[PDB]
């Protein structure tokens, strides 16, 4: 799948996760900064929010 | 090309001409101002950089502090716009100059600008700040600085020598001190410096006005939708180390020597990595790393301060945009967002009350939701939508502002004000937001008058008139033409008086938010105090 | 003068015909309905009056019920024009029926009204209430009753027989019972009764409302210038004897059937005396004895009851006055008085707030005091005067009948709502005051149709006027004519529409008062129960 | 001297006090209802405020 990917200090820019799911990383109370796209479904944490998706390509967004 | 070398207490540099609808103009970028705070120095004030052979290169901008890129809408211009346009690095601290062309045979007054972003963001190099065209149609020196931002530029351990905190404010001084000595070089006027910044970048020149230190470093202030009264701008020594002994652990650290050492040893982007959960939850509009109150830079809180300060032979020009609010709402705020246009639910609205209005009782909750709600249409969602942009603009903006200001004018100042009210047609944010915050700097930097750009012919007039605003407050200390053009007067704590800056000519206005300051101001405190 | 006689079930009665600019109207004053509350007596529920031999005189007033004399302006007309006008006595439970002439064939709709006084004064033979132009003009049926005040209609010992409270509602039912079997005799139509009354008439109104055995009493309701529910209209069992308790000390008494017995062996003017001593002190429109909250004639507060009922097959019009405030003031508020224009002071403004809002914290003082300044004229005296007045005016009357109003609506009934906004030209009071409390009166009695009076024209058109919608209201249970003139929409919750009452047409407005109400009945209370 | 007298159930009417001197009882707190004006100066109490008065003639109003 053609997917968003980042880290805490680079520009989102597309790539090709293929059959992995993407995911999406911000904090999770406000402010709900994003702190990372990319391929996969990592864990996420108290402060840390995890959203993961497939289907709809350049879904991580 | 014989103005485009310069010689400076520390060497010579070799700067480049701009091209301009107007005129060239001789800018220098990257002068470096001080020793990289690199391993040992992280966390540190800076130290003065030294002596260098040969001729640096000052042609093109140095890198942007290392700081976290805001990521929520990839691809987008309202938010990219103010992301780090250059190569991260701790190795950050330089600063530029912008002087007319040829320069000036007399010293001309100088403008330095600190621009904002929370104090976790921003950089000097950003297209919005360029101040060819400021420089070009005013004929004045401009100057701008990089300072450490985040944990680099404001992580705390009150008391340390390790890590004393503020050390982003001593950047910013560091760079004012260099324009003391050098400035002159390229045909500027120590004697008239004038400072003006958006945001925390207004923040910070309100801190400069209260810090002893600075006050031989400036003469004017301008205070652009920020102020160093702000519930974000500044942290207690107490919550300061809470952070920043979170941010250690997340960071495997471990005794402040031996914290801080051990965070010298972390890699940026790791720190940057856990910037964003030291927060303490739940709000917008708020910032881990920000100044502290510790007794030295700032001997007591900017709200003291400001109450006891004489003021007097000092003049300041502040205001505020007419959405300050809407901006934030969209990093939390439930149902709203820039996609659509977040017409919130009476229940969205109460809950985002308290997002918009961290660390507050219930009973405050709705002693906001009593005021900011329009009884008659208790639902609608389109009035709940522009309450909550209020109601987060006021509480961190125009009402900190309105204090600052009316104290300041009160206490021996020459205050102007001013709301920006006019959206500018290239803006990318949604309709909704109306004219949101750092929105008027595109504007008063004259960037309508850049062809590349598709901006109005009444834009670019506009522009013109901003600037020669901006312009004749340096100079004078005093906005209006040294005419028979509307006058713009001083605000006063009486009638409170200030101008709507659009494209319709200047109108005066009394009041400044003055019912809702109240609230935010006077009974809120009590109110809270109570319980 | 064959319709002057008629026949009750008490007996034989002798009437007087009334002048009119208009024609005739058979009046029969005076008919006892309740058996004198003399020494025994005093202070129990009202017994029926024994039928009579013989033919009773109903040709003048009777005494007004045993009264405090209001005496703070010696010789002013709008203090005096509502003092008794008859001689004092505890036999006074009489009433009064004016009805057409000649006496209708059908039965015509009857209107029953309750005078005012703050429940310690009042009498039905005041000018102001003559029936004979209401009805002359609009041909129906006209009672007024005298009821009990001070200590006599209302010192309570919660739970006690001898002093059980509330007796001067129960003269108030015990008269409407008598307009059910006898107003027949005057061409009266007991199937359609419509209770209006002012100020504590309107509470009482409001009351019979909320009291199960007074609804088959009546089939419509008018409250002008006041609730139930408003903080003066009751007192709570405990309140009630604490102050029923210090008249007894006061008066050398003494247990409480030996409290009462002791109490009935005093002077009338004995108790008058020391009626104002319990008013737990610091207040305006506060007064020490009225209806109490004892489970029986309300089984629960107005408020509760005002909540949990189902209005259904009811219809209600209610309404206030342009300055209901301003009047009260002059009895205690800083700075206030009728003799010049009250321009208090800032510091006299904030002490107001606290006699303007009795027993309240400081903190809920301080909230008063925010919404109710104007913050760009902090210190104007002009607009404190007017705050002041729309904090007592809002508080006591508009905020209480706001809120019933959108109960009432809300649950089952048709509400119509007004706002009196025309001065009377023939005012007394100061031009300072506006429309003050209970000054609406005067032209729903048509009182300018009087010649002996100097009312203007078209004040003789609007009296016509407003007499009709009361008389509409009562014949339909619809103020607007049973047209191609302005409609007069229901009261809702929803859009909350009244109209104003001057001289101009019917102007429909949303909103009663809305924002200031939102405080008073919405966060007040929380902030109160908070502290 | 021409003043005011009156009880708490009677209306105000003009009196001649001579050279004793006049007073106005109200209470002392709000609502601060006129309770009686006659001759003399009388003491007063807690609820009980009394002013006194000569020279004006009427001034106990
Ligand atoms: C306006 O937008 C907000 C936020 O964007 C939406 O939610 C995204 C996840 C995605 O679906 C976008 O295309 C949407 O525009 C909406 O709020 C979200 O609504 C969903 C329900 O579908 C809910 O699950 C989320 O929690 C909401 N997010 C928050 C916290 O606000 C909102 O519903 C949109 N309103 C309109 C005009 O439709
Ligand atoms: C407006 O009138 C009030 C009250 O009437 C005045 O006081 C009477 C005792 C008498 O002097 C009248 O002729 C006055 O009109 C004034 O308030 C009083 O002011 C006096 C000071 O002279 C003070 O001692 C009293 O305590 C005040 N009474 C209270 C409690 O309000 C007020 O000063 C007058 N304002 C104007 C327009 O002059
Ligand atoms: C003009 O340039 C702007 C970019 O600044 C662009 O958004 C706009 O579409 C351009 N106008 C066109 C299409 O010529
Ligand atoms: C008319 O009568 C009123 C009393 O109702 C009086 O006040 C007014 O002065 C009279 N007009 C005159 C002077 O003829």
């Amino acid at each position: 799948t053609m997917c968003y990917s980042h880290t805490t200090t680079s520009r989102a820019i597309l790539t090709n996760c293929g059959e992995n799911s993407c995911y999406r990383k911000s904090r999770r109370h406000p402010p709900k900064m994003v702190l990372g796209r990319g391929c996969g479904c990592p864990p996420g944490d108290d402060n840390l929010e995890v959203k993961c998706c497939t289907s709809p390509d350049k879904c991580n967004y | 090309d014989a103005e485009l070398l310069v010689t400076v207490r520390g060497g010579r540099l070799r700067g480049i001409r701009l091209k301009t609808p107007g005129g060239p103009v001789s800018a220098f970028l990257g002068i470096p101002f001080a020793e990289p705070p690199m391993g040992p120095r992280r966390f540190l004030p800076p130290e003065p950089k030294q002596p260098w052979s040969g001729v640096v290169d000052a042609t093109t901008f140095q890198s942007v502090c290392y700081q976290y890129v805001d990521t929520l809408y990839p691809g987008f211009e309202g938010t990219e716009m103010w992301n780090p346009n250059r190569e991260l690095s701790e190795d950050c601290l330089y600063l530029n100059v912008w002087t007319p062309y040829p320069r000036p045979t007399s010293p001309t007054p100088v403008l330095v600008w600190i621009y904002g972003g929370g104090f976790y963001s921003g950089a000097s190099s950003l297209d919005v700040y360029d101040g060819r065209f400021l420089v070009q149609a005013e004929r004045t020196v401009l100057v701008s600085m990089n300072y450490r931002v985040g944990a680099f530029g404001f992580l705390a351990l009150p008391g340390s020598r390790e890590a004393p905190g503020n050390v982003g404010l001593l950047d910013q001084r560091l760079a004012l001190q260099w324009v003391q000595e050098n400035v002159a070089a390229f045909g500027g006027d120590p004697t008239s410096v004038t400072l003006f910044g958006e945001s925390a970048g207004a923040a910070s020149v309100g801190m400069h006005l209260l810090s002893p230190p600075s006050r031989g470093l400036f003469h004017r202030a301008v205070l652009q939708s920020g102020a160093p009264n702000g519930p974000w701008a500044t942290v207690g020594m107490g919550e300061a180390r809470r952070r920043a002994t979170q941010l250690a652990h997340l960071v495997g650290c471990p005794n402040d020597t031996e914290l801080v050492a051990c965070l010298r040893t972390r890699p940026a982007q790791v720190l940057v990595n856990h910037e964003w959960h030291v927060l303490p939850q739940e709000s917008v509009f708020r910032f881990s790393f920000v100044p502290v109150v510790d007794g030295d830079f700032l001997s007591d809180t900017p709200e003291a301060l400001i109450n006891a300060g004489d003021f007097h032979g000092l003049q300041v020009l502040v205001g505020v945009v007419k959405d300050e609010g809407s901006y934030f709402l969209v990093y939390g705020a439930p149902g709203f967002s820039k996609d659509n246009e977040s017409l919130i639910s009476r229940a969205e609205f109460l809950a985002g009350v308290r997002v918009g209005v961290p660390q507050v009782s219930d009973l405050a909750a709705e002693a906001v939701v009593l005021h900011y709600t329009d009884w008659l249409h208790p639902e609608d969602p389109a009035r709940l939508r522009e309450a909550l942009s209020d109601v987060v603009g006021d509480h961190n903006v125009v009402c900190p502002v309105a204090q600052l200001a009316g104290r300041l004018a009160a206490q021996g100042a020459r205050v102007y004000a001013y709301v920006f009210e006019h959206r500018a047609s290239t803006l990318s944010w949604p309709l909704w937001m109306g004219v949101p915050h750092g929105y008027e700097i595109e504007f008063i930097f004259g960037i309508p008058l850049d062809p590349s750009r598709n901006y109005t012919a009444e834009e670019k007039i506009f522009a013109q008139r901003l600037m020669r605003y901006w312009a004749n407050f340096a100079r004078t200390g005093d906005p209006n033409e040294p005419p028979k053009a509307p006058q713009w007067p001083p605000y006063t704590a009486g009638a409170q008086q200030y101008v709507s800056l659009d494209l319709r000519p200047l109108e005066v206005r009394r009041g400044l938010r003055a019912q809702a300051c109240a609230f935010w101001n006077r009974f809120l405190p009590k109110l809270l105090s109570a319980t």
